[PDB]
């Protein structure tokens, strides 16, 4: 029914998703014990296409865990909600990768990967008209990447025809959370480059901006970042969850998103955001959360807009509201600051609505637009690459998992040409 | 699923090891017999104590961990302690005649007398064990079979397992204070027999245990008490991640290859804090920046080798408590912000965080004062090569007045055993020598 | 609403404060008592001395500022001064046994005996005022508690509020005229530990207040009678926006982070005139182009670093009195035309004019006539680094003599201090170094 | 109509007492012999000296309060100093053989021989009396009868009337500083003979009155005519509602189950300000916020328990003067704003406001200079629990060693007396321990 599935490796990412499903729930109004208590059908409508019901009214995710140590299988297995899961997913591992992706690739990349891509397979035969799944880790080493580079490749292989829009974490520029992440994530993003058919990117230091100058808040976690990105991430599938005077899906999305399969890396903004107070400051127009939709600091990703050229720009709008307003505002923004705009994509905003917004708020935004701006991403983190592969650095726990060299030159060179690549679209006319 | 196991020798050595089991039992409150105050509640989602507390059928949780010294003395007290009822009696092993700090005695000489024991001990424990990822080896280039005998041991057991983990405790010759004079020949003859047999450890040396208690902890007069206490600390929180919820609950392997990013220079420093005293616990607030700031303090580095004079590599700031990533993250902006210290550069930033919610417990009629927040400065840098050098220069000479050889060359060693070691710390003087060195253009 | 406070240290330094507080209770004429001579009537538009001197519920006028150094004999002059009424005791805040110019010792070692005692003053002050921009703390690097205690002293008091300016009044070793021989370990232990502590602050040195008060002043035999009363005049000028109209009445914070473009190398100069007599305020005229071109006399620079071998960056030459803009402003002209004067040319000009209305008010017992008009040159140029080359050389040498090290070693602190604030010095020689470089094509 | 009364006990109790009505009797000025200098206006509206000044047919105004201890030479010199006119023989009652600090002997075996004669003058002044809201009492845990025979004394006191308040101001051991050893024994048998017979009461310590009187009132070396003068202070403005119009005329019975909102920790603190000297009343200004910043000190606790180690509960600033609603009240929110302090959050705000239109009046000889408020901070935290658990670990060891108990075992208590009382400090342990324990969730 286009109905989709997930599966979440990741340090962080086998927790995000926990955060999402969580927020799906709140949307379904479901009890955690799996039976609806909620007020409208249209929970009940279109809930397949995310949950299963189960013998008895057991309604469940449409999940696939990926874990190296069963840690985070017993965390979310302590999961509030942890009654509305299935026990069969719970797919981990007994050594974790120690983020060397070869690793958490060959060595228990290979060791593990089958019993996921049976019961994965399992869920395909469960989906009827399967629109896609969604992937969740981290492109900076081997917790979610490890093995979701095989995910990619595998069920890619699997099923040619399905959607792959696949989210993990970027390393900002700042800060090393470990120094073998050029590594990782060269070696990965030379997969995702060929496989993965959607990306968004996820930065760390965006989100703490985000909580702390835009959200005012002084106490960052990891729990509420993934709301803040669940919130996006829940957002995508409205639509596709609920009827819209203005629908577009993923396939509509990114056929209406991308002019070549090579630029499947997109940012994200999503809003409002505010403390407690602004609302008695500030009030709610589609005119106003368009003045945030191009806001660089809700860009929530290491490009600049405002350094780059919007490739592409768009709105996920749930609510109600007169599009009359919201073409209007959006054909004026294009103008308004056209230069970031690039030239020969006429019209490189698109538009959307939802009937309803996301519960608690009476309209929605999203803004996933592509510029060309991550090429500083790529640039930088191929530059730490660069050094220490000059170098050699940690090479010997590298190469003790018995990879080439030469395969970090294929992505190396690789991963320049993508960027140069970029460099041509954004300065061409 | 996740274990580890300790393995104490030397008669420093395992007095941390006493200090250790002492800590951890009461961490999770274990009372001393093997009983837990209190029934056990049947749930999921991590481990608890089964890392190394053995469960029985009933309330007797023995340590994984195995004692293995020719110096059997003291670990009598043990086998006569409070803890009488705690440890278990084939998990004793002593030598009778120590070494006399011959390395070559424990390790070539008495080497031969109680290793089979020492293998089928561990044999019964890994067999007992399922997910033990590595090793907990604790020895002393002192309590002479601490480097001898130990030296075979690690020789060994890594031929026999090899994929766990070798995680190394032992002692290292202070600077300019000692406990003999044969230390050169202890830690030389160690060093190029435990290179290739180790995977990664640490040097703890004691003036800074010294130093440090008596401004920082505000002591008086210390001991081995004192000390065996702090390397308590220090490795109860090393080793959280397998025992408490953290946000980023690293492992051992992962440290591995990646903290000691080649194959050689696999050694490092660790500066624990916050170590101060009731009085400076008020008096004051213990800011994440204090204890991070502070972190890198190197009049606070807990081995007595300059940082300043060396450049860092990789710091592993694994933190207890009430962490916050954002906090402890600009702090580390912070760090690359310190204009005097200089980075492997070729590894740009290397940084590998560390945040378990559980602040630190502290131990009755102990001198730290309780805080809320534990930082672990596993880093490694270029400066520790320098008092390796005072060991091989030290040691050069009186090695070149052929002192004391008559005691090894008793117990059968050969002579290029000595100066192919120094050719040993020779290559690693090559190799601290190498790396630190900027890669060119 | 508009509130600064001073801060007093070493023997010379609270010999300027003496001479100020008796100066700016001079110039608003309130009696050393703490009374005005008459009732004050109720107005508004703008402050007046509410600024420093402190109201209470009668004619008891304090000012608000803190006298701290551990040498307190000649402070109990001020103990016993004429101003007795004056000043307040909690106002006095003193060590007995000074730093005997150990900087490491009211630094370290009586560092830590007298801080508490200043913070909790600073708060009832700062608590007592409201709209305080900034921080006058005046210290030296000779009576030692001036290097060693101000340096804690703003090292807390800036991670305290952070918000407030810092104006530094410090004096610096003169180039060949002396106090004694450690003074390279006072100033550059101070400096490393300055830089980052200090907003912005400017070098008085000594030999120029002779020359100049025996020329210019036509002084015969001068002493810190005159030097004080000197650096009195410029204090006295450098902040009267915030007690008197003028045109442009120009603000602490609005000289910081444009005087000093960048972050770094933001200390300076200034030449106060006219510094004459009243038989050459007589036979003279004193133009506003006498005061002006006579401003930047290399000759009449304050300080003995010539300004002809630097390149200027800024120039506030805040005006005393009848000042003309147009005048002035032509004046600039003038100064944009000399040729020999060379400018950090990416800063074409950076000319900020302050033209208050108010004429200077002279100390009766003074050297000085009276005139119309005052300038300021705070200016900041390149020519500055080099006598601090002159410092990093000779104690150069002497550090590396290790002489006298055993009194700071002694103390408390290590020699990496040494060897790195020498790499200090050689930061700030590369920034002397690399801002005086002309942007390139 | 609002009538209090005083009793007075114990060498230094009565000391107290001696100065509390010399102040009072110089605040109404009513002159020593019994006369007012001038004839009393009719008036209404509210009470005067009436409350406590007994009015006779003539200029013979005698206090309301009574002396009662067994140790009668010092009390004489009341007997025969200047107030000899002032004072009533009746008011009158000593006795000869006080107990030698043997708490059970005034209060067991001297306890037997004066009460009746004090509960009949008590009968002769509370008949006397119409609307006496409650009662003062003084007594020391030295003199010794002001712990023994004053604990017979509420005991039966209480049992006689009840509705009166207990206005308990005695004296606690100092933490260090002391005046026997007995101390323990005559404390905690008070104690839990105290408890269960007193309403309320605070807890003056002496060291406080030495060090802050020697800082802040700039004391070079004071006695209890010092303590004396402070403690009439204290006591002069805790009352001024009866005695004086304010905004908010609170009240003792008032005070009492909202200061201490449980029954059983019903003790308190009490640091007064403004204390300074005349060349600080100079030298300063003394705003509200001054004393109400300054009020909160730790350091300007007037009892040794640090604040900071506790958590407060209440706080009634009654103050003297010209006070204003708005500006206490937004210090009361700078309270709220002080993150080292800590409320029992089940109790977020208990504030309780003021503020009496008197400033306070100086005692001419005295050493606090003269202000125009006062500040009064009854507050009642968690943090004094502790010095009393020094108190029962100190007598525990003491009491252990059966140290001194052959004097008390002479004289008519038993053992149990003694275990149990440790029991009763067990269980207010308990309750400092409990009521400082967060609510869940
Ligand atoms: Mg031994
Ligand atoms: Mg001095
Ligand atoms: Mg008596």
């Amino acid at each position: 029914m286009r109905e989709i599935v997930h599966i979440q490796g990741g340090q962080c990412g086998n927790q995000i998703g926990a955060k999402f499903w969580e927020v799906i729930s709140d949307e379904h109004g479901i009890d955690p014990t799996g039976t609806y208590h909620g007020d409208s059908d249209l929970q009940l409508e279109r809930i397949n296409v995310y949950y299963n019901e189960a013998t008895g009214g057991r309604y469940v995710p449409r999940a696939i865990l990926m874990d190296l140590e069963p840690g985070t299988m017993d965390s979310v297995r302590a999961g509030p909600f942890g009654q509305l899961f299935r026990p069969d997913n719970f797919v981990f591992g007994q050594t974790g990768a120690g983020n060397n992706w070869a690793k958490g690739h060959y060595t228990e990349g290979a060791e593990l990967i089958d019993s996921v891509l049976d019961v994965v397979r399992k869920e395909a035969e469960g989906c009827d008209c399967l629109q896609g799944f969604q992937i969740t880790h981290s492109l900076g080493g081997g917790t979610g990447s490890g093995m979701g580079t095989l995910l990619i490749s595998k069920v890619r292989e699997e099923y040619p025809d399905r959607i792959m829009e696949t989210f993990s974490v970027v390393p900002s520029p700042k800060v090393s959370d470990t120094v073998v992440e050029p590594y990782n994530a060269t070696l990965s993003v030379h997969q995702l480059v060929e496989n993965a058919d959607e990306c968004m990117v996820i930065d760390n230091e965006a989100l703490y901006d985000i909580c702390f100058r835009t959200l005012k808040l002084t106490t960052p976690t990891y729990g509420d970042l993934n709301h803040l990105v669940s919130a996006a991430m829940s957002g995508v599938t409205c639509c596709l969850r609920f009827p819209g005077q203005l629908n577009s899906d993923l396939r509509k999305l990114a056929v209406n998103l991308i002019p070549f399969p090579r630029l499947h890396f997109f940012m994200i903004g999503f809003a409002p955001l505010t403390s407690r107070g602004s609302q008695q400051y500030r009030a709610l127009t589609v005119p106003e959360l368009t003045q945030q939709m191009f806001d660089a600091k809700n860009m929530m990703c290491a490009a600049d807009p405002r350094h780059g050229r919007y490739l592409t720009a768009s709105a996920l709008f749930r609510g109600r509201m007169s599009t009359k307003e919201v073409d209007e505002q959006m054909l004026n923004v294009q103008n308004k600051n056209s230069s970031y705009f690039v030239e020969w994509i006429p019209n490189n905003i698109k538009s959307s609505i939802c009937d309803i917004p996301p519960k608690g708020l009476k309209m929605a935004v999203t803004f996933v637009g592509n510029s060309t701006a991550i090429q500083e991403m790529f640039k930088r983190v191929a530059e730490q690459f660069t050094a220490m592969f000059r170098r050699k650095a940690f090479l010997h726990w590298y190469t003790g998992e018995g990879m080439d060299e030469m395969e970090f030159t294929e992505a190396e060179s690789n991963m320049n040409d993508l960027v140069s690549e970029y460099q041509q679209y954004q300065d061409a006319t | 699923m996740r274990e580890v196991i300790s393995i104490h020798v030397g008669q420093g050595g395992i007095q941390v090891g006493n200090a250790c089991w002492e800590l951890f039992c009461l961490e999770h409150g274990i009372q001393p017999d093997g009983q837990m105050p209190s029934d056990k509640t049947i749930g999921g989602g991590d481990d608890a104590f089964n890392t190394f507390f053995s469960e029985t059928g009933a309330g007797k949780h023995v340590p994984r961990a195995v004692f293995l010294d020719l110096e059997p003395t003291v670990i009598d007290e043990v086998r006569t302690g409070t803890y009488r009822q705690l440890f278990h009696p084939e998990q004793l092993i002593s030598g009778k005649e120590d070494a006399a700090n011959n390395f070559a005695r424990g390790h070539y000489t008495i080497g031969k007398e109680i290793v089979d024991l020492c293998l089928d001990r561990i044999r019964k424990l890994a067999d007992n064990c399922t997910g033990l990822q590595g090793f907990l080896v604790f020895n002393s280039v002192g309590g002479g079979t601490g480097s001898g005998l130990g030296s075979l041991l690690l020789e060994r057991l890594s031929v026999d397992y090899g994929k766990k983990s070798k995680l190394g405790f032992t002692i290292y010759p202070s600077p300019q204070v000692s406990t003999a004079v044969v230390e050169p020949y202890n830690s030389i003859l160690s060093t190029h027999s435990l290179l290739e047999h180790t995977d990664v450890a640490v040097m703890l040396d004691n003036e800074a245990i010294y130093d440090i208690c008596r401004r920082n902890l505000d002591i008086e007069r210390p001991t081995y008490t004192n000390l065996n206490r702090l390397i308590a600390q220090v490795i109860s929180s090393l080793t959280a991640s397998l025992r408490f919820d953290g946000a980023l609950n690293v492992d051992i392997t992962e440290f591995q290859t990646n903290l000691v990013p080649y194959p050689r220079i696999h050694f490092m420093l660790s500066s624990y804090a916050p170590i101060i005293s009731a009085e400076k616990a008020y008096h004051e607030q213990l800011s994440v920046a204090e204890i991070t700031n502070s972190a890198f303090e190197p009049a606070n580095m807990m081995a007595k080798c300059d940082p300043r004079h060396g450049k860092y590599m990789a710091c592993s700031m694994m933190y207890r408590g009430d962490v916050v990533p954002k906090d402890v993250n600009a702090s580390i902006a912070t760090i690359k912000t310190k204009r005097t210290i200089q980075f492997v550069d070729w590894c740009p930033t290397g940084f590998k965080v560390g945040i378990n919610y559980q602040p630190p417990t502290v131990v009755p009629g102990g001198d730290l004062a309780k805080v809320m927040r534990a930082v672990c400065m596993i880093s490694n840098s270029t400066a520790i090569a320098e008092v390796f050098s005072r060991l091989d220069h030290k040691f050069d000479l009186m090695y070149a007045k052929r002192a004391f050889v008559h005691w090894y060359v008793g117990e059968g060693m050969e002579e290029g055993e000595f100066s192919e070691a120094r050719e040993d710390l020779a290559a690693l003087e090559k190799d601290y020598e190498e790396v630190g060195i900027e890669t060119a253009e």
